[PDB]
């Protein structure tokens, strides 16, 4: 059965949008990290709660 | 045990700062602005409460702050809270960084003090009065004004170098050291721009101890504008003179000016009642000399064979550098002796070196 979900599980991630990569500029007090992606420009965006 | 009642104190200071109902009201007011939100450079501004803006991705849209903070908290061409819609500016937002200007020791109370540095005094009026007195500011008051800098002279590293940061540690403005071989580029205007950054720093972080060494080069006005004479040397010069005959202080920003190259600048480069001061570092006599050997020689350790009028009289009137000089490889023979007391024979031997 560890198998079944395994395979299985790899079918959701399968849909995705999309992962940014971004490169910092900074951040500020507002824990929203201000940033340029780097084909992108500069955003400043929220954080992961985990960090 | 007050200790604790003062940690505490600390700390109930930490969550009432925290603490900042007005929570959710200031949440309301960020609860307002949504996110996350898009950086944006500014360009221009209106009363409009709308305006537009800049992008490296370059969408520049025509946009209002959300309005509690300010437009004129902020100048035209810099980065702006935007949100991912119209790229509303959302409110005052640095574009604090700008860490960089042109070529600069960027230092402030350095570490030298006139005491450091062996005794100059007699010049130290010199730079104290004309400065360090102003930037009392007490007695500037009645004094109805100061001059605007000074000219080093002498040598660096004893006079020159070594009082530059003494009243510039006295007076514990912003100490801004600077060469003008330090500048150029052999290309045209950014030298201005090299001193206006500078000038700009200078201007925003005052007060600030302007200091300068050694125009060679971008000060030589020579004999004229053309066949061969390179333009950024006056070029230069005349805007870092602007920006020098454009601005004197009553003790807020001080200006340093240190070189051996004296009439290769114009004479409002200096401009008097402005520029009042020559300070120029001489060979310290015996005893000025001795002033800087008991000093230096001193924070030396030793054996009692040294003497400083064994040392002293020996001499050929050096710098007060080569009493540091002589002191210093003097040691130096010592550890090539490998000892941590030195005898009086390494500084005979490291000044007739050195």
């Amino acid at each position: 059965n560890d198998k079944v979900r395994f395979i299985k599980d790899e079918l959701r991630l399968l849909q995705e949008p999309g992962s940014y990569v971004g490169e910092v500029i900074k951040i500020v007090s507002d824990k929203k990290v201000l940033v340029k992606v780097q084909p992108e420009g500069k955003y400043i965006v929220d954080v992961a709660k985990d960090i | 045990a007050t200790a604790e009642k003062l940690p505490n104190i600390y700390p109930s200071t930490r969550c009432k700062l925290k603490l900042l109902k007005q929570e959710e009201e200031k949440k309301q007011l960020e609860e307002i602005r949504g996110n996350p939100l898009s950086i944006g450079t500014l360009e221009e501004i209106i009363d409009d409460d709308h305006a537009i803006v800049t992008s490296p991705t370059m969408p520049d849209y025509y946009v209002s702050i959300l309005s509690f903070v300010d437009k004129e908290l902020l100048e035209p061409g810099c980065s702006v809270l935007l949100h991912h819609k119209t790229m509303s500016i959302v409110g005052v937002l640095q574009d604090d960084a700008d860490p960089m200007v042109s070529v600069m020791k960027m230092d402030k109370s350095p570490t030298e003090s006139y005491s450091d540095i062996g005794g100059l005094e007699s010049q130290i009026q010199e730079i104290k009065e004309s400065v360090e007195l102003p930037l009392t500011h007490p007695e500037l008051y009645e004094e109805m004004g100061p001059p605007k800098g000074v000219i080093l002279y002498g040598a660096p590293g004893t006079g020159k170098t070594l009082l530059a940061k003494a009243v510039a540690n006295q007076t514990s403005a912003t100490f801004l050291r600077i060469v003008g071989s330090e500048l150029i580029q052999k290309y045209l205007g950014d030298g201005p721009r090299l001193c206006r950054q500078i000038f700009k720093v200078a201007g925003e972080n005052a007060p600030s101890i302007v200091f300068i060494d050694e125009i060679d080069a971008i000060g030589t006005k020579r004999y004229d504008s053309n066949s061969g004479g390179e333009r950024e040397i006056q070029r230069t010069m005349l805007e870092l003179l602007n920006q020098l005959d454009g601005f004197d202080d009553r003790g807020d920003v001080k200006v340093i000016m240190a070189t051996n190259k004296i009439e290769t600048l114009d004479p409002a480069l200096i401009r008097p009642g402005r520029i009042d001061r020559k300070i120029l570092f001489e060979n310290p006599d015996l005893s000025t000399k001795k002033k800087i050997l008991g000093i230096h020689t001193s924070k030396m350790n030793l054996s009692e064979d040294v003497n400083l009028e064994t040392l002293v009289t020996t001499k050929d009137d050096l710098s007060g550098a080569d009493i540091q000089a002589m002191c210093t490889e003097a040691g130096l023979l010592a550890l090539r002796e490998r000892r941590m007391q030195v005898t009086a024979e390494d500084f005979k031997q490291a000044k007739e070196r050195v």
